[PDB]
C-alpha cells in the first residue's frame, strides 16, 4: 500500500533512518507525482524532499530507490522552468548521468528522460546538462551494431532527449556539441520506427534553423536524399518535421538548395501544396518561396516539375497564409527568372488569382503583389506587349483594384499604384 | 514533440 500517501506521510519515511521506508516512501511520492490529475508538484518541493531524492540517486544498492526517485525526480522536472530549476538546484544533472551507466536498463533509461525534461527547459540548462558531460554516456547507450536490438520505449526516450539537446536558440547549442551529435542521429533518421523518425527529423530541423554554417554541417552528413524520402511518408507527424527541415536548409546558398533539388524533393512538391493539413500547404508553399529566390537554373526545375500551376492553385484557394506565401514565392520568381519564366508564368492563369489578392486588409502581401505586377510589366515591355497585360489586368478587375491603392494609407502603395497607373494605364 | 514529458 503506497497508493494515497499523505505528503506529511511522505516526509515521515523519508526522514526515517531506514532505506527501506525511504524507499516505501519514495514510491509513494512517485505514485502521486505520476497521476494525471493535478499532481501536487509544489506541495512536495515545498515539503523538502528533493535533496532527498537527489541523494537516492547515487544509492548503488537500492536500485528500486534509484528508479523510484528518477521517476519522481523526472516528474517535478516535467512541470515548469521554476520546478525544473528547483530538481536542477538541488543536483540533479550530475546524479543522473552517473545514472546513464547503470546496469539497470529501466533506470538508466529514467535517467535519459530527466536529462530531457532539464534540457528542454532552454538554451541555459540544455548547455549545463551539457556541460556536466551528458553527451558521451548517452551515444554510449547508443553504439550499438544494429538500433533494433534496443527496447523500442527505450530508444525513443534516447532520440526525444536527443532531440532535446539539439533544440533551442540564443544561443544555438555548442558547435562541438552538434558535430559529436550528429553521426548518431544521422543513423537513428534511417530507423524503422515512426516516432523515432519524427524526433529524429524535429532535431534535424532545429540544427538546420540557423545560419548557413550550422546548415552545413548537417547537410555535409549526407542526410538530404533521406529526408527528401522522409517527406514522402504517410504518417504526418514524420512529413511535418522532414519539410521543416527541408525549408530551413534552402534559406541557405545556392548550392545547398540545388542539394535539395538534386535529391528530388520538387517531385513531392504537387502533393504537399496540395495537403489536406493546413500548416503543411504553408511550409510547402514558404520553401517554394525561398527556391524561386534562386537562380534562374532553379526556377527553370520549379518550371519543369509543373509547379506552377500549383503556385497558381493555392493563390486562388488557401489559407489566407499559404497565399501570402504564395504571392511571396511569385515575386521572387518574377524578380529572379528570364522573360520566358515571366510569361510562362502568365501562360498559367497567374493574373486573376493575383489581382483577387489585392482586396486583402494584409498591407504586405498588398506591397508583394504589386512588385509582381511590375515585375510582369518589365518582361512585357521586354516584349512589346505591355497592353496584351494591361487589358487582362483590365478584364479581370484588376485596374479597379489599383485605383482603389491610389488612395491608400502606405506611402509605398500608393507610390507604386499610381506609378502603375501612369506607366501602362494611360 | 514536447520540450517536457511527465511519466504517468
Amino acid at each position: 500500500g503506497t497508493v494515497n500517501w499523505s505528503v506529511e506521510d511522505i516526509v515521515k519515511g523519508i526522514n526515517s533512518n531506514n532505506l527501506e521506508s525511504q524507499l516505501q516512501a519514495t514510491q509513494a511520492a512517485r505514485k502521486l507525482l505520476s497521476r494525471e490529475k493535478q499532481p501536487p508538484i509544489d506541495n512536495i518541493i515545498r515539503a523538502g524532499l528533493i535533496p532527498k531524492f537527489v541523494s537516492f540517486l547515487g544509492k548503488t544498492d537500492c536500485s528500486p530507490i534509484q528508479f523510484e526517485s528518477a521517476w519522481a525526480l523526472t516528474n517535478i522536472a516535467s512541470g515548469t522552468s521554476e520546478q525544473t530549476k528547483a530538481v536542477v538546484d538541488g543536483g540533479a544533472i550530475p546524479a543522473f548521468i552517473s545514472l546513464l551507466a547503470s546496469p539497470h536498463a529501466h533506470i538508466s533509461e529514467q535517467a535519459v528522460w530527466a536529462l530531457g525534461n532539464i534540457a528542454g527547459d532552454g538554451s541555459a540548462f540544455r548547455d549545463l546538462v551539457i556541460k556536466h558531460g551528458a553527451i558521451d554516456p548517452l551515444l554510449a547507450l547508443l553504439a550499438v551494431p544494429d538500433l533494433s536490438t534496443l527496447a523500442c520505449g527505450y530508444l525513443r526516450n534516447l532520440t526525444w532527449t536527443l532531440s532535446n539537446l539539439c533544440r533551442n536558440k540564443n544561443p544555438a547549442p555548442p558547435l562541438d556539441a552538434v558535430e559529436q551529435i550528429l553521426p548518431t542521429l544521422v543513423r537513428l533518421l534511417h530507423h524503422n520506427d515512426p516516432e523515432v523518425l519524427a524526433d529524429s527529423c524535429w532535431a534535424i530541423s532545429y540544427l538546420t534553423d540557423g545560419p548557413n554554417e550550422r546548415i552545413e554541417m548537417v547537410v555535409k552528413k549526407g542526410v538530404v536524399p533521406q529526408l527528401v524520402k522522409l517527406l514522402g511518408a504517410t504518417e504526418l507527424p514524420i512529413v511535418t518535421p522532414a519539410l521543416r527541415a527541408i525549408g530551413n536548409i534552402v534559406t541557405g546558398t545556392d548550392e545547398q538548395t540545388q542539394k535539395v533539388i538534386d535529391a528530388g524533393a520538387l517531385a513531392v512538391f504537387p502533393s504537399l501544396l496540395t495537403n489536406p493539413k493546413t500548416n503543411i500547404q504553408k511550409e510547402a508553399t514558404w520553401t517554394m518561396s525561398n527556391i524561386t529566390a534562386g537562380r534562374q537554373d532553379q526556377i527553370q526545375q520549379v518550371v519543369n516539375h509543373g509547379l506552377v500551376p500549383f503556385l497558381v492553385g493555392v493563390l486562388s484557394k488557401a489559407d489566407f497564409k499559404t497565399q501570402k506565401e504564395a504571392a511571396w514565392a511569385i515575386t521572387n520568381y518574377t524578380s529572379g527568372g528570364t522573360v520566358e519564366q515571366i510569361v510562362y508564368l502568365v501562360h498559367c492563369g497567374i493574373i486573376e488569382p493575383l489581382m483577387n489578392l489585392l482586396s486583402a486588409k494584409d498591407t504586405k502581401i498588398i506591397q508583394v503583389i504589386l512588385d509582381a505586377i511590375s515585375n510582369i510589366f518589365q518582361a512585357a515591355e521586354k516584349l512589346g506587349e505591355t497592353e496584351k497585360l494591361s487589358i487582362m489586368i483590365e478584364e479581370c478587375g484588376g485596374l479597379d483594384k489599383i485605383e482603389a491603392l491610389q488612395r491608400h494609407e502606405n506611402e509605398s502603395v500608393y507610390k507604386a499604384s499610381l506609378n502603375l497607373i501612369e506607366k501602362y494605364f494611360s | 514533440p514536447p520540450t517536457k514529458k511527465a511519466r504517468v
